[PDB]
RNA sequence: CCGGCCGGACCGGGCCACUCGGCGGGACGC
RNA sequence: CGCCCGGGGCCGAGGGUCCGCGGCCUCCUCCCC
RNA sequence: GCCGCGCCGCCGAGGCGGGAGGGCCCGCGGGAGCCGCCAGGGGUCCGCGGCGAUGUCGGUGUCCCACCCGACCCGUCUUGAAACACGGACCAAGGAGUCUAACGCGCGCGCGAGUCGGAGGGACGCGAAACCCUGUGGCGCAAUGAAGGUGAGGGCCGGGGCGCCCCGGCUGAGGUGGGAUCCCGCCGCGCCGGCGG
RNA sequence: CUGAAAAUGGAUGGCGCUGGAGCGUCGGGCCCAUACCCGGCCGUCGCCGGCGCUGGGCUAGGCCGCGACGAGUAGGAGGGCCGCCGCGGUGGGCGCGGAAGCCCCGGGCGAGGGCCCGGGUGGAGCCGCCGCGGGUGCAGAUCUUGG
């Protein structure tokens, strides 16, 4: 419906030593785009669908034999037995599933719709939202990531690291950063996987740990490389799977002045469309402001309401009034009247 | 330690509900399953037979869960999940897990012990 | 805009402890060890949080600054309270009712400080 | 409201007396007013019951068995109390018998909702635009039949009675055979002692 | 040989034949057929024609009560129980019946 | 997702969804679009009319490009050209009139379906409705055939 | 032994959105107290068109949009759509709407504004009319859906108008018996 | 009470390898 | 419940006023101490 | 049978006005007041006793046994099964609603008179991913006829024609009944209920 | 009562009953259905339900109140903090101070599917939570293989 259109804050860039800089950038519109945990979550899902190789049983299993079901008449289950021999493999079914070495039942087929195709727009709207999702602080530290110490929570560093060719520079800057403590943290997630992905190329596992977004490639990539938990997106190519793993967003993101800046080139404020995308600009938003409570708190509301029914009302016991006196003069004020005449009567009678 | 209300927790039936022809048969566990045959007893509840678990059954909901002692059962496997039973330790017991070793135990122990937190199994292993 | 991170961290979140149908979360700044939306020690712009000193005595105040939001290195103000109980359980009740900060967890921090003392 | 209730009450019964020693006296006779009033009791169950029975029962109220609501008697009444005689048990209750299903069995319908009657603020709130305050003006509405009837009636949960405290006769058969079906005229006074 | 005995309201006249709208239950739904039959096997529902009377005199009681300020009543009511009334004997006394005996 | 599929509720229950009197069998109908006129005679002149049989007249070779007639109406008329050619003409109503050439924006025929802007066009298409014309001569513009 | 048919007891009606929609909810929880305290019947409407589906919530034209808002008595009422509002190419006159949608189009966006309209939220509207008031209540062409052509008798029943769902359109497709 | 900073269907003036459209001007933004 | 009195069995679910009275608000007298 | 009067009978069906007194009554004269009581919006005791580490206490539902009561073997086809109907000696593992194409409806999501790159091209361990471009084309935006083909604007105002449809202007889908919601007046209390639009 | 005869020994149900335990006409009392009445608990359904106005509280997908209701094959639908395998996440999870599996007259929890804990055995991997993919749950098929 409607757009932000807001003041945005101006974020700063901090230098190697995890200082501020000097240098400003005004955060980019596309981290007050709306944050769609549903939108986020399908692309994830189709998204992560197209990496996988296919995988089917071979055509001949269970069926390169000669076997003829008996009939009946033999005391036999008529199920299709192999030919007789010298061999404990004669009269044994050998097609139906239930049977010890036939086919499974519907094998699967290679051709099996492994890749799911997105909308391009729907694509895109899952990054502004896992950006926008990678500026909150509750996010960031709901994710797991340990931020408790970074200086801001959308982390600029300045262009010089963009140069780094030693992973003893990279491993500073983290330390410098405050950001060290996260990759302490896969560190310490690092273990064995449970189940039978160890026979399969997937022993060790480990978290998620920062993701270093630059504009350049000058040699960040050979120097971030060997640190653990570390992924360098290049920020002209985004990848859904590597901002928000496992289809939750809130990943603590290490940015780049240079990729701060063309951040807003590629999705564009809602003023001016993308320069680096034909025809895209931001989503909008069907509600400006999300805050429930400053909005049910405001005047203009609390005047139309009426009064908080804050009085709770339970079950009575229904006391019978025919033997009850104080509950039968209560529905009935004259049966106080007419039980005193009638006892005074009973009396003047005797 | 004692929890902080101890009510008469009302149970509607103690034994268990056993599956029908669980006891002729050993392939037959005693694990519920309801019947479906078209012409079952227990299924068509004639008197004398299996009962069959339905609601109606069901505890009371403010003594549901609730150990013989009174305190809830929680599971904790390390000094911070038992630290987040600091709170409401009046109406919720420690429970050790069993894949943790003698050695952390003890850790657990002695760290319930200083937050008044009841330990279902305090002395495990040793 | 705390209820819409509330819609994200309701039931997806790091610190949530799903067992035994109890639900509990492991932040720091949360006093109740409650996943609910107004004990949840991240989400709101005045988080009370009532933490054991570094040493074995006293209890610390960790409060959310206003302009501490998006800077976590600058963004809460511990407080170490190392007294007797009466006066720190005094001095708990007068950071939270005299600031007007957070009333709804004045007791449950009196609470969780009376607990830490122990 | 209630103390002349309390004179009407006693004022309409030592009319009929006088009247009838008027009649006695000269020699003739004085035949009473045909009642019209009546507490029709439910006596059979739901298990194999004909269609434009089973519809009557519902429109009478008495959906279940032992279940007492009061009918307004005239021709398009009683000609529905005839097509489910074998169901039902009714009369002509007197003052005694409509004052303890109100008070003692009395619910009210506010919202089809079964609400029991502790206050007068609930008859009031929905019968006050007839003219009905308190329960004795719902009692005097129900046993001398208004012109607000049908809405008081209505207002009153069908009566959920109790099984009959010393047995029936027979209650497959009608009333005058030695049954309990039927229509027993000033009898299911007896039957209400032992319901309610 | 259905429509024998029904009854229905007309929607088109032609020459000496005119269209009526019957109601035709079949099994659960009762069906509005449009049937053309001549006037000789039609008649005017006697039902009808004493409603609308009972409209106009409606109509004129309610506006003759108002001319006086008195309240008539409209609404048809079933037959009431009938009231109490005394019953003279006439001086001579009842005539006693008894069961008859039983003859061939 | 299997874990959403209803095979996954009937784990237990004998059938399977499929009723014990009429088992699930094969095919109990034949197989596809089987007995349309023997024993499915009811299911497709219910719901498929038309259905059997021949009408018309067969065309062996059939180019569609030949027949190629793309239409668009005069509510639409103006959506060829930006909204400036419409703003900057609607100012200067006896001045020239701007010239939309339908055959360019895909068009070949023009038909009348909606009203005109109360301003003169020149419209350049193959063919035009006789209702297409006259709300263009009648707006103040002309229509052009272009081969 | 109660005589009592239990086959609608359970009412069929939607009590909450079945969109998993972050803002949409926090929109309902905004309603859910409105239509709670506020007696006003608009918030009672509007909290059930939150639940309904897309399906349930068409599109509304600008071209209908400005119909309905020329009529008398509606000059300067708020036009409240629960729904989308998508851009009508075949009009070229905006009159100032205020609107109030949950989306709307590129389009028709750049069109309310550009003519000095006002664009609202449900958010917004809470504050400006609490209980609803000048605002204009419009919904979108329910039954225009493609998907009600194919609805009716059947297209084997005399006096019918009903579609058949046909793969192809053409001539040799279902026009030969029963057509003629 | 201040003062900056930041966002625009915001206003008036200058300047851009600017861009932009079936018009040097218009619009867009730096 | 028509007025009053009595007996037996069964159980207390929930847990942040209404309706009847009496004394004093008026001075004494008697019984009881 | 009605109507009028009179007489008479009617626990007191009774109502009015007054008179001699006697004496039984009143939610009449007692409440923005303090104190208690309680047949008063579901239970409390501001009551109490016995028993105490080598043989006792509670639990031991799910270990055995005893007795009363109930109680025929499951699955399956069937109108009907405990059946003298069929399968099942016993245990373990395996074992049956799948996948691809296409269709329909419902639902969720994106954009929206549009919409989608699903070929290919270009940026450039996981990367066979992701990113960007490309709308040829598909499906919609127009239908109808076998086809040649043709192809969807209503209303108000004024003048004129008086048959039964010309002209000018202002506008952009008509008219009847029903219609959530909104708007206004008035009344009863800048809120809440009445009926008038 | 005669009329009145069938095949294993046998059927007011049996014992047995004749001032009745027989037949007819009735009276009082009494016996108990998952029916009716009252009360507790559970669930479902309905409330133009209540609460964003905070000692406790508001995981608003939460909490609270009220009333009614509860059979079920074939079948349909929803819920599962039922269970299995694998994946992306996540818990600074778990483990030779002993994981998985297995056994248990051990302690329990849940209405149930099931689960947790303890002991014993075992010797290296394993699990909770949010999503995701299924070759995902057996007593039967004169099922298959093995014993
Ligand atoms: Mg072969
Ligand atoms: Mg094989
Ligand atoms: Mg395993
Ligand atoms: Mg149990
Ligand atoms: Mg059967
Ligand atoms: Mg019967
Ligand atoms: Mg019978
Ligand atoms: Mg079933
Ligand atoms: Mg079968
Ligand atoms: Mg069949
Ligand atoms: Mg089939
Ligand atoms: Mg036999
Ligand atoms: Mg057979
Ligand atoms: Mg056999
Ligand atoms: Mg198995
Ligand atoms: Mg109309
Ligand atoms: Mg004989
Ligand atoms: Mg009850
Ligand atoms: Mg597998
Ligand atoms: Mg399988
Ligand atoms: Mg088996």
């Amino acid at each position: 419906a409607v757009s932000m259109a807001c003041a945005r804050p101006l974020i700063s860039v901090y230098s190697e030593k995890g200082e501020t800089s000097g240098k400003n950038v005004t955060m980019p519109a596309v981290f007050k785009a709306p944050i769609r945990p549903d939108i986020v979550n399908f692309v994830h899902t189709n998204l992560r669908k197209n990496n996988r190789q296919p995988y089917a049983v071979s055509k001949l299993a269970g069926h390169q034999t000669s076997a003829e079901s008996w009939g009946t008449g033999r005391a036999v289950a008529r199920i299709p037995r192999v030919r007789g021999g010298g061999t404990h493999r004669s009269g044994q079914g050998a097609f139906g599933n239930m049977c010890r070495g036939g086919r499974m039942f519907a094998p699967t087929k290679t051709w099996r719709r492994w890749h799911r195709r997105v909308n391009t727009t729907q694509k895109r709207y899952a990054v502004c939202s896992a950006l926008a999702a990678s500026a909150l602080p509750a996010l960031i530290m709901s994710k797991g990531h340990r931020i408790e110490e970074i200086p801001e929570v959308p982390l600029v560093v300045e262009d010089k690291v963009e140069s780094y060719k030693k992973t003893k520079e990279a491993v500073l800057l983290l330390k410098k950063l405050k950001a060290w403590n996260d990759i302490k943290k896969v560190y310490a997630s690092q273990r064995m996987r449970a189940g039978k992905g160890k026979m399969r190329n997937r022993r060790r596992i480990q978290r998620r740990g920062p993701c270093v977004i630059y504009n350049e490639n000058n040699g960040i990539i050979k120097a971030f490389r060997n640190i653990p938990g570390i992924t360098l997106l290049n920020v002209s190519k985004l990848n859904l799977l590597r901002l928000a793993p496992g289809g939750h967003v809130g990943r603590f993101c290490i940015w780049t002045e240079s990729a701060f800046r063309k951040l807003d080139d590629l999705y564009g404020t809602w003023r001016k469309s993308a320069k680096l995308k034909a025809d895209y600009n931001l989503p909008m938003h069907k509600m400006t402001n999300t805050d429930l409570t400053r909005i049910l708190k405001s005047q203009e509301i609390q005047r139309a309401l009426r009064a908080p029914n804050k009085k709770v009302k339970r079950r009575e016991l229904k006391k019978n009034p025919l033997k009850n006196l104080r509950i039968m003069m209560r529905l009935n004020p004259y049966a106080k009247t007419a039980r005193r005449h009638a006892i005074l009567q009973q009396l003047e009678n005797i | 330690l004692r929890p902080l209300t101890k009510p008469k927790i009302v149970k509607k039936r103690t034994k268990k509900f056993i599956r029908h022809q669980s006891d002729r048969y050993v392939k037959i566990s005693r694990n519920w399953r309801k019947p479906r045959g078209i012409d079952n007893r227990a299924r068509r509840r004639f008197k004398g037979q299996i009962l069959m678990p339905n609601i109606g059954y069901g505890s009371n909901k403010k003594t549901k869960h609730m150990l013989p002692t009174g305190f809830k059962k929680f599971l904790v496997h390390n000094i911070k999940e038992l630290e987040v039973l600091m709170m409401s330790n009046k109406s919720f017991c420690a429970e050790i897990a069993h894949n943790v070793s003698s050695k952390n135990r003890k850790t657990i122990v002695e760290r319930a012990a200083q937050l008044a937190i009841k330990v279902t199994n305090p002395n495990a292993r040793l | 805009s705390a209820h819409l991170q509330w819609m994200v961290i309701r039931n997806c979140s790091s610190f949530i402890v799903k067992r035994n149908h109890q639900v509990f979360s492991t932040e720091p700044n949360n006093l109740k060890a409650r996943n609910s939306f107004r004990y949840n020690g991240l989400i709101h712009k005045k988080t009370v949080g009532v933490q054991p000193a570094a040493d074995g005595k006293g209890v610390i105040v960790v409060l959310k600054k206003r302009a501490g939001q998006r800077k976590p290195a600058t963004s809460y103000e511990k407080i170490s309270i190392n007294k007797n109980s009466r006066s720190t359980l005094s001095s708990v009740r007068h950071i939270i009712r005299k600031n007007n900060y957070r009333k709804d967890l004045r007791m449950a921090a009196l609470r969780r400080a009376s607990a830490i003392l122990k | 409201r209630a103390e002349s209730y309390y004179k009407e009450y006693r004022q309409i019964y030592r009319k009929e007396v006088r009247l009838a020693r008027i009649a006695r006296k000269a020699g003739n006779f004085y035949v009473p007013a045909e009642p019209k009033l009546a507490f029709v009791i439910r006596i059979r169950g739901i298990n194999g019951v004909s269609p434009k029975v089973r519809k009557v029962l519902q429109l009478l109220r008495l959906r279940q068995i032992f279940n007492g609501t009061f009918v307004k008697l005239n021709k398009a009444s009683i000609n529905m109390l005839r097509l489910a005689e074998p169901y039902i048990a009714w009369g002509y209750p007197n003052l005694k018998s409509v004052r303890q299903l109100i008070y003692k069995r009395g619910y009210l319908k506010i919202k089809n909702q079964r609400i029991p009657m502790t206050d007068n603020s609930l008859i009031e709130k929905y019968l006050g635009k007839k003219g009905l305050m308190c329960v004795e003006d719902l009692i005097h509405e129900i046993y001398t039949v208004g012109k607000n009837f049908k809405a008081a009636n209505n207002f009153l949960w069908p009566f959920k009675l109790s099984s009959p405290r010393g047995g029936m006769n027979k209650k497959t058969t009608h009333f005058v055979e030695g049954g309990d079906a039927g229509n027993r005229e000033d009898q299911i006074n007896r039957m209400i002692r032992r319901m309610n | 040989k259905c429509y024998h005995g029904k009854t229905g309201r007309v929607y088109n006249v032609t020459q000496h034949a005119v269209g009526i709208i019957v109601n035709k239950q079949l099994r659960g739904q009762i069906l509005a057929k449009r049937i053309n039959v001549r006037v000789e096997h039609i008649r005017h529902s006697k039902s009808r024609d004493s409603f609308l009377q009972r409209v106009k005199e409606n109509e004129r009681k309610k506006k003759e009560a108002k001319e006086k300020g008195i309240w008539v009543e409209l609404k048809r009511q079933p037959a009431q129980p009938r009231e109490a009334h005394f019953v003279r004997t006439g001086g001579v006394e009842p005539q006693l019946l008894e069961p008859i005996p039983y003859e061939f | 997702p299997s874990k959403l599929r209803k095979t996954r509720k009937l784990r237990g229950h004998v059938s399977h969804g499929h009723g014990r009197i009429g088992k699930h069998r094969k095919h109990p109908g034949g197989r596809g679009n089987a007995g349309g006129m023997h024993h499915h005679r009811i299911n497709f002149d219910k719901y498929h009319p038309g259905y059997f049989g021949k009408v018309g007249m067969r065309h062996y070779h059939l180019k569609k490009n030949q027949s190629f007639c793309p239409t668009i109406n005069l509510d639409k008329l103006w959506t060829l050209v930006s909204e400036q050619t419409r703003l900057n003409h609607a100012k200067n109503l006896e001045g020239p009139a701007p010239i939309i050439d339908a055959v360019h924006a895909g068009y070949y025929k023009v038909l009348g379906k909606g009203k005109l802007p109360k301003q003169p066009v020149i419209v350049k298409a193959k063919f035009f409705s006789r209702k297409a014309e006259e709300k263009i001569k009648s707006v103040g513009g002309a229509c052009v055939l272009v081969a | 032994g109660i005589d009592i048919r239990h086959n609608k007891d359970r009412k069929v009606r939607r009590k909450e959105p079945k969109s998993q929609d972050i803002y949409l909810r926090l929109l309902v929880k905004l309603y859910r107290f409105l239509a709670r305290r506020t007696n006003s019947s608009f918030n009672r409407v509007v909290l059930k068109r939150l639940f309904m589906s897309r399906t349930n919530r068409p599109p509304l034209s600008m071209s209908r949009l400005i119909r309905k808002m020329k009529l008398q008595g509606r000059e300067n009422k708020t036009a409240v759509v629960v729904g989308c509002i998508t851009d009508d190419v075949r009009i070229h006159d905006i009159p100032k709407l205020k609107v109030c949608a949950l989306k709307i189009t590129s389009g028709a966006r750049s069109r309310i504004l550009k003519a000095g309209g006002q664009i609202m939220t449900f958010d917004q509207l809470a504050l400006a009319a609490p209980k609803g008031q000048n605002t204009v209540l419009l919904s979108g062409p329910r039954k225009a859906r493609e998907v009600y052509r194919h609805f009716g008798k059947a297209p084997g029943t005399p006096h019918s108008r009903t579609k058949p769902y046909v793969l192809s359109k053409g001539r040799k497709f279902e026009r030969a018996r029963g057509r003629r």
